[PDB]
């Protein structure tokens, strides 16, 4: 993985800084390298262990980053990100509305 | 044209309604402000303050500010510097007036009532 | 015999009465109004 | 409140709030038409040797009688005891200098009354009906009762 | 054409053009309004805790006054262009009702309290966030889908009633407290149609004779009715959704 970051630390970041899967994999590399750097040799004030299988699962995600067929599927489903974000924001707005409503209806009376 | 006939009947020249209304509002509001500072400074008869009418004259203050600004906007396009100076001066005195009376009211909190 | 008692209560830190809230509300409103109107006057005079 | 901290007047309820207030000298509670013009004719922390605070206006000039700390010279001269410093009663307020303290919204303050009857302590009974009054003519307090 | 000299109505039209160019086309004023609304929404989320409230209640009152006065100022600015156009609109009516209820509950004594002050604020938040583009298309077609959804609701409730006539025959005074009262029975059948965790009801009407009784008959009748109604309702919902969105991409 260090060799991977070494061959992605080239001038190709000029295209990795505007693309999809490329910025995704370099971000995965960064959030892989830093946590085990502060975990395997920690000597620090961390909380506890909860990001070992998560790190390994990010490595598995880097494995599945291959398979150009799945890449084409990701490209074909990648134009719905704004739509699902908008539906998620509408969902969150409805949760906030009924959150304040349920609080005002049942938690302020405190019975 | 015939400004005698313009001021006589059936209409007024465009603008110059809100400016005159702001002038008379300025007159009555100097009257009440002078009465307020007088009775707050010397004669001390707070039962006859303007402690009773407190929000309606604030509403009058802000609508007078709005009408002064609106008349200034409506009379700026006359191309004459005197009208623009007139409108800007009346707007400035009304605004500084408003800040002064707001400061006086905010100073006079402990004398009205308590909730 | 008369059964009576007396006590004292001190309260403080009243936020504000109605005129303070009214004054701050109208002050912010007219500050926004005069700022937007100064922008209006500046733009329309500089167009001329 | 412990008596040593009642003497000290520095109590904090682990929250940055003072539970004991030392009254201003010649203190008088406010009236209905204004909180800066007292019209109660009662003197708290009274001292004739000092200028009177917040006493403009003719009606407030015409009100306020010194009962215990009379023309007798000062606070150190007009004499009081521990029973007069811990008295919450009217006409013992001329040397009343430390009071309790609260926030602005006080809700559900428990008005509990116990009766002494020579062998134990009982609570107030529904046969013993109760009248509430304020000595300083205020109209900003309400009661909840069943 | 030439416009050698403008007239009074041209001056008025230019003034209205300036007034609609600002605060309606300028992104800066809308961004400032959205920033203020997001800040007071942060204060909304900071509520439900007196530990923050004990040093924030006066600031909460001040920001309430500020948002109320800027809302009524915006309403007055909209009114300036004309009362008829503002009254004949699809969403300005909602905004005017929101600010009217909020202002009446503020100035006049009302039992509206927190349950009206806060949801009205978040409704105004939703209305303002609709204005920015990448939620307006999605919002526009939710309201386009409700006329075609209303007929589905009507058919569902009519079938629900005409099968509850079958329901209320085996209901009432036996296996009670969810099958009686004729409104609790209807809403409990609605619960079972929404189809989650009805084995409490299954154990409720369980053990009639322990072998068959009506535990076979009524249970299979209501089970096939529940599954048919649930499938039909979900299908009709997604069908109305797909119809109206095919409308929005057409
Ligand atoms: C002094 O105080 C006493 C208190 O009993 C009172 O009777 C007397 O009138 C007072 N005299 C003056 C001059 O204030
Ligand atoms: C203390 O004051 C009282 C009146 O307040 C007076 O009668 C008494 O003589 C005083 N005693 C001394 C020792 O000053
Ligand atoms: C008074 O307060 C006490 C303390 O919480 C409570 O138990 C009681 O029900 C209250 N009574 C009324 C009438 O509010």
């Amino acid at each position: 993985y260090v060799c991977e970051f070494l061959m992605k630390v080239y001038v190709d970041p000029i295209t990795y800084w505007k693309d999809g899967y490329n910025i995704l994999d370099v971000i995965i590399l960064i959030i892989l390298t830093i946590p085990y750097l502060l975990r395997k040799i920690k000597g620090n004030h961390s909380a506890y262990l909860h990001f070992a299988d998560g790190i390994q699962s990010l490595r598995i995600l880097k494995l599945i980053s291959y398979s150009r067929g799945i890449r084409t599927l990701i490209i074909a489903v990648g134009e719905t990100v704004y739509t699902v974000a908008s539906v998620l924001t509408l969902l969150f707005l409805l949760m906030f509305v009924f959150a304040i409503l349920g609080f005002c209806l049942f938690g302020v009376t405190d019975r | 044209m015939r400004w005698r006939d313009r001021i006589a009947v059936l209409c007024f020249p465009p603008g110059l309604m809100l400016t005159v209304a702001a002038l008379i509002l300025f007159f009555i509001h100097m009257g009440v402000f002078a009465s307020d500072v007088h009775n707050f400074c010397v004669i001390h008869n707070y039962d006859h303050m303007s402690f009773r009418y407190t929000v309606v004259l604030i509403f009058s203050q802000v609508i007078s500010i709005g009408w002064a600004a609106m008349g200034s906007l409506y009379a700026e396009m006359t191309g004459d510097k005197f009208l623009r100076c007139f409108a800007l001066t009346i707007l400035i005195l009304n605004g500084a007036m408003f800040f002064n009376r707001l400061c006086l009211e905010f100073l006079a909190i402990n004398y009205r009532e308590e909730r | 015999c008369e059964l009576s008692e007396e006590f004292q209560i001190y309260v403080d830190e009243v936020p504000l009465p109605f005129p303070g809230h009214a004054l701050i509300a109208v002050a912010t409103s007219v500050v926004l109004g005069v700022l937007i109107f100064i922008a209006f006057v500046f733009q329309l005079r500089n167009i001329h | 409140i412990p008596p040593e901290d009642w003497i000290s007047g520095v109590h904090k309820d682990s929250q940055g709030f003072n539970m004991i207030k030392t009254l201003p000298i010649n203190y008088r509670p406010p009236s209905h038409m204004g909180i800066s013009i007292p019209l109660t004719d009662n003197f708290y922390h009274a001292d004739p040797s000092k200028p009177i605070p917040r006493n403009q206006f003719h009606k407030s000039k015409e009100t306020g009688k010194y009962k215990q700390c009379a023309n007798v010279t000062s606070r150190a001269m007009c004499n009081c005891s521990e029973h007069q410093k811990f008295s919450h009663a009217v006409a013992f307020s001329d040397c009343k200098e430390k009071v309790h303290r609260f926030k602005f919204p006080v809700t559900q303050y428990p008005v509990v009354l116990e009766i002494f009857n020579e062998r134990d302590k009982i609570s107030a009974e529904p046969p013993y009906l109760v009248t509430m009054t304020e000595v300083n003519m205020r109209k900003n307090w309400q009661l909840k009762h069943n | 054409d030439v416009m050698e000299k403008k007239d009074a109505w041209d001056v008025q039209e230019f003034i209205t053009q300036m007034y609609i160019k600002q605060l309606l086309r300028h992104p800066a004023f809308q961004l400032l309004l959205a920033f203020l609304l997001l800040s007071n929404a942060i204060t909304i989320a900071l509520r439900t805790n007196s530990y923050l409230g004990q040093k924030h209640y006066e600031l909460f009152s001040t920001i309430d006054d500020i948002v109320l006065t800027i809302l009524i100022c915006e309403v007055l600015l909209g009114w300036l262009n004309g009362f008829w156009i503002f009254w004949k609109d699809g969403w300005n009516i909602l905004n005017f009702a929101i600010v009217f209820i909020l202002f009446m509950g503020f100035f006049i004594k009302q039992l509206d309290m927190v349950a009206i002050t806060y949801p009205l604020r978040v409704l105004r938040l939703v209305h303002v966030c609709m204005a920015v583009e990448p939620l307006a298309r999605i919002i526009k077609v939710i309201l386009q889908s409700m006329p075609d959804l209303a007929n589905v609701m009507a058919l569902i409730l009519f079938f629900m009633l005409v099968f509850s006539v079958f329901g209320v025959t085996l209901f009432g005074a036996f296996v009670p407290k969810h099958f009686q009262n004729m409104g609790v029975a209807l809403y409990t059948l609605f619960i079972c149609i929404t189809q989650d965790g009805w084995l409490d009801i299954y154990t409720d009407f369980q053990m009639d004779e322990r072998e068959y009784a009506m535990e076979v008959g009524g249970a299979i009748y209501f089970a096939v009715f529940i599954t048919l109604g649930a499938f039909i309702g979900l299908n009709l919902f997604v069908v109305v959704v797909t119809t109206n969105l095919e409308q929005m991409m057409k």
